[PDB]
RNA sequence: UCAUCGAAUCGCCACCUACAAGACUGGAGCUUGCUCCCUCGAAGGCGCCAAGUAUAUUCAU
RNA sequence: AAAGA
RNA sequence: UUAGGGAUAUGUGGCGUCAAAACUUAUGGGCUCAUUCGAUACGUGAAAAGGGUGUUGGUGGAUAACAAAUCCACCGGCCCCGAAAAUGGAUGACGCUUAAGCCCAAUUAGUGAUUGCCCAUUAUUCCUUUGGUAAGGGCGGAAACUUGGAGAAAGUGUAGCCCUUCCGAUG
RNA sequence: GGCCAGAACCAGCCCUACUGCAUUAUCCUGUCGGCCGGCGGGCAACGAAGUGCAAGAAUUUUGGGUCUUGGUGAAUGCUCCAUGGCGA
């Protein structure tokens, strides 16, 4: 018959799958207070200040349902599921990394190699 | 996280730049003819080659109309070009750089193939967001039709 | 000059009739137009229309949408101010079916309105292998 | 469910290359590697013999078995010189290296994994190719053990070949498309043939 | 004065260069001293003559005649400090960014342009504008004028320092930069 | 007892990336691999909201 | 590992 | 050179992985193959003459023939030997060699004049403390849209009389 | 109340375009040949830089009470009056 495609149209995503390279430091040890994101084809330290301002999230589970945003508003919503969340403050060497600040309490180490979500909001354009 | 051309896709490939070169003799490649520049802050373009000094070094100009200046350019961005003027079989490394090139040498590389590309990856970076869905409508009709094509093939 | 309601404080792209790209919320991806911005530097309002997209007058920050560089030049009423927005649509749809019919037709209207109407349609996606810093809007 | 990034050991420089692993297992990817043996490494093949059999020296004197443990195998030379280029110490950096498999050659379960990928800053031929003495890593660790040389050699000549079946038969399927995607033109709305060649992908 | 004493200045090497004469440039009457080096170990006669300086801390860039008694005292401790001739546009820069007085013994900004007579009465000195000036040229009020001033308080040059152990001559930086301090004091202001 | 982190997918990848034929006839094809990105294809046609401005995608194996 | 592909 | 924090920027040292930074710089000039290359000062000194028929550099002086070019002498190393020990074994590890070595340079690429980039108990700036007895000003009743104070007491010292200002802060 | 997001003035770090602004010589012609010597007038400066003036406008961050107002024609002056939007 007729030959169909997997032509994959689904729930789209507007973020880029950052990732945490670690903190910021020296050989004196760590600095946390300021992560670290590898963005894919961010690596040039001017398309890198793109993003600067840019939302940024660190999804993870915990263990228990705890509570979050429209617990009640849609509690279709509510799971295991947390997020950590930042902005891009600042770029970092000229090969597209990129300086996050999470809102106060810093990235956990668990975060560590593990997926961040750099949105596309506040836009700027 | 790779970046693809295949075959053998490639990791950790940075967007701004290629390896590209393979060492060849300066001589045989080029000679005061004609050559293009991959990575200058002016971006690929065609100026031919008013001589050689010293070795990966060259001089590379052009008459007019492009805003490039006779400069210094370095071969390991200046890659030689088959749209030659003065190299090789043709008896003398040519001067009026103009002159030589009103014979269209230029004009004709320019309207043809191999600079449809390199405006073509130029029009791809001026794309915007509306074109980029005609880009998507053009392929995604191509696409199909290349499987209605295949749907023929097998009655066939 | 300026402290009324007024005094826009958008982006020069942003403008009251674009193509919009919604970031986020319900409709992300979504291509609504800008229709206004609300008073007082207030949200955009941007809608669809819903026959196309699924948006309605909806309010929308300028920050969360990326605008094209290509519009639709709307020609429609200044019916919306910041009432609506006081407090399955029971009174809203009036707004919605007079609106959708100065969109669609104000697509009609514009060159390459048969494309921009599937323009609409389309969802954005972050590809894999995209590169949003390198793209023009 | 999980998302491996193949990669490929072909002419390759062993330390080129062990450095980028790393760094990406590092960032949290699961990087496979195949055909560690043909990993390539500067200088002639004695002096990277002597360089070898030098550290096949070292062992604890009071007890081997506890020294430490030299590897033939270039599967895991491979592995050794990611180790050796990484946290260990770490949980962190024990999970980064258990996200390593380096086979050797193409074993029958990543064959069939999907396009493979390599390293072009790690590829010894950047350039031209002048002279020098470079040594297949398969070959230098024939010659201090790795008794299955001759074996991964022939199961990865009846794969190159086994392959090499499959890209002539299907060959008559390839151009059922390039044919039908060639002449998917001019039969379709000259509205998206202009943006094709506009945009070069005509 | 800065306009025409500066077109004076090109006439003058107008119609010597021309008509076959060589216009010396008469002098910088004024330097402009920047401590590039901590309060580390230092020779006390190294480290007396910079508290006469009032470089009593990294980076605090001084304006300093160059007079015979002055100049040697930046001989001895050329190590330590960076010095050169300020351009008028690093004059002002340094006193409308990073000015600040000494009102009864306190680092008072220099936030308007009645805060500077009240200090230094003297009158002459009546804006800012007006102690720059007195700073450009070696001045009459200049011993006034630059120490009724804390010693400018500076941050580190952006993009860097090429070293500081080796003197500006030989791929260093330190000693007498004539004229190329600017370049250095830009990156500090 | 699961509520999860993750977020292109392959009978067009995936022997080979490179052959064959030019110091002047082009070869190219052992190919920027495809296709994917909002209704299976471009021309429409269609329902969407009140999930009431962002909040892990309230999706999806 | 499969085998199909 | 050091009070508690945040940010901006540097110092020394660096930017292949460990390890933040050139995701291995579009790096540029040469050098280098080293059967223990070489590679951060001071660690202690690494290697001393010596030569060659060796790889690259320079000067004196022939032929126009060596067995259209080919010589007679030396200066200069990188590099070869000279040189060696005893637990297994160290540039710090891996590793690097069409460098990740060495010596020079660079800093967005001969397009047009700046900060390539990363790290501090340093610097700058911002708050907060605390001391100086550091300066001030109030040291009992009035108004800027919401409260706080130029109304909280004549005071070393506090839960300071109230503000705000400077400066210093290790031991 | 705590959690956010957005906005607005303040200063701050700033995005920086065009960069003008003067100088300096670069360079403008002449007939010569595959070892090159037979030279003069600055009147041109977009690739002359050891060098002067720039905001509106880009960014997060931080703090928010003694206000704001209207422009004139000269060679800059009269002046008047009293935060909002979510989730939990
Ligand atoms: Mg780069
Ligand atoms: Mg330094
Ligand atoms: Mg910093
Ligand atoms: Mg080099």
């Amino acid at each position: 018959k007729t030959s169909r495609v997997n032509r994959n149209r689904k729930a789209p995503r507007l973020y880029m799958k950052g990732t945490l390279a670690g903190y910021t430091r020296g050989l004196h040890g760590q600095t946390k207070q300021t992560a670290l994101v590898r963005v894919e084809n961010v690596n040039t330290r001017e398309d890198a200040t793109w993003y600067v301002g840019k939302r940024v999230c660190y999804v993870y589970h915990g263990k228990k349902v705890k509570r979050c945003v429209r617990w009640s508003k849609a509690p279709a919503r509510r799971s295991t599921t947390r997020a950590l969340w930042g902005r891009v403050t600042r770029p970092h060497g000229n090969a597209g990394m990129m300086r996050v600040k999470f809102n106060g309490a810093s990235v956990p180490a668990s975060a560590i190699g593990r997926r961040i979500r750099v949105y596309l909001y506040p836009s700027q354009i | 996280t790779d970046a693809y051309a295949v075959p053998l896709s490639p990791l950790l490939s940075c967007a701004q730049g290629i390896a590209l070169c393979i060492m060849v003799k300066s001589h045989y490649i080029c000679a005061g003819r004609l050559v293009r520049i991959l990575r200058g802050p002016r971006q690929d373009r065609v100026g031919v080659i008013v001589d050689i000094v010293d070795a990966n070094r060259v001089l590379v100009e052009n008459p007019e109309d492009a805003k490039m200046w006779r400069h210094v350019q370095n071969l390991k961005n200046v890659e030689p070009l088959k749209y030659c003027v003065s190299v090789s079989r043709n008896c003398s490394a040519k001067a009026l750089k103009d002159a030589l090139a009103s014979s269209k040498a230029l004009e004709k590389y320019a309207k043809t193939r191999t600079a449809a590309r390199v405006e073509a990856k130029k029009a791809c970076a001026a794309s915007t967001d509306f074109e980029r869905y005609q880009l998507r409508v053009a392929r995604r009709s191509r696409a199909h039709w290349a499987r209605k094509v295949f749907d023929e093939k097998d009655a066939k | 000059s300026r402290k009324s309601p007024e005094y826009t404080t958008l982006r020069k792209s942003c403008a009251p009739g674009v193509i919009a790209i919604i970031l986020a919320g319900r409709f992300r991806g979504r291509r609504a137009v800008i229709l206004k911005q609300l008073p007082h530097n207030g949200p955009l309002v941007v809608s669809g229309p819903m026959k196309y997209n699924g948006v309605p007058i909806r309010r929308i920050d300028s920050r969360y949408v990326i605008a094209t560089s290509t519009k639709v030049d709307i020609s429609s009423v200044d019916t919306a101010p910041i009432t609506p927005e006081v407090f399955v649509s029971d009174a809203r749809a009036q707004l919605q079916k007079k609106i959708d019919a100065a969109l669609i037709a104000a697509i009609k209207k514009d060159a390459q309105g048969k494309e921009k109407a599937g323009y609409l349609r389309s969802v954005f996606t972050v590809k894999p292998g995209d590169a949003p810093h390198r793209w023009n809007w | 469910r999980p998302e491996i990034i193949v990669i490929d050991l072909k002419d390759h420089v062993l330390g080129r290359a062990a450095a980028v692993v790393a760094k990406q297992l590092l960032l949290g990817k699961k990087i496979t590697v195949v055909r560690c043996e043909q990993l390539n490494i500067a200088g002639t093949e004695i002096r990277n013999k002597i360089k070898y059999l030098q550290y096949l020296r070292k062992r604890k004197l009071t007890n081997p078995t506890k020294g430490p443990f030299h590897h033939r195998a270039p599967s895991d030379v491979f592995v050794r010189t990611v180790r050796s280029m990484l946290p260990r110490y770490t949980k962190r950096g024990m999970k980064a290296l258990n996200s390593l498999v380096a086979y050797e050659g193409i074993p029958p379960n990543v064959v069939r994994t999907g396009g493979r990928v390599v390293i072009p800053r790690a590829q010894r031929h950047v350039c031209y190719r002048s002279e020098r003495p470079y040594t297949v890593l398969g070959n230098m660790c024939k010659h201090v053990g790795w008794k299955y040389s001759d074996v991964v050699a022939n199961l990865e000549k009846a794969r190159v070949e086994k392959a090499s079946r499959h890209h002539e038969k299907q060959a008559k399927l390839r151009e059922a498309w390039k044919a039908a995607r060639k002449e998917a033109l001019a039969k379709m709305p000259k509205h998206n043939v202009e943006v094709l060649k506009k945009f070069g992908y005509a | 004065e800065y306009r025409g004493a500066e077109k004076k200045l090109v006439t003058l090497r107008r119609q010597a260069a021309s008509h076959g004469n060589y216009y010396l440039e008469a002098k910088p009457k004024v330097a402009v001293v920047t401590r590039i080096r901590g309060i580390a170990k230092v020779n006390p006669k190294q480290r007396k003559i910079l508290q006469l300086l009032r470089l009593r801390q990294i980076f605090n860039t001084v304006f300093v005649k160059m007079n015979k008694p002055m100049e040697n005292m930046l001989r001895a401790v050329e190590p330590y400090i960076a010095y050169g001739y300020p351009s008028l546009a690093t004059v002002r820069a340094m006193v409308y960014k990073r000015g600040y007085l000494k009102i009864n013994g306190q680092r008072v900004k220099i936030t308007d342009n009645q805060m500077i007579k009240d200090k230094y009465n003297n009158a002459d000195i009546v804006c800012a504008e007006d102690m720059v000036n007195q700073i450009y040229t070696c001045g009459k009020h200049f011993r006034t004028v630059t120490h009724g001033m804390w010693p400018f308080k500076l941050a580190p040059p952006a993009g860097g320092m090429r070293q500081k152990r080796r003197h500006f001559v030989e791929g260093g930086d330190y000693g007498n930069r004539d004229t190329l301090i600017n370049r250095f004091l830009a990156r500090m202001i």
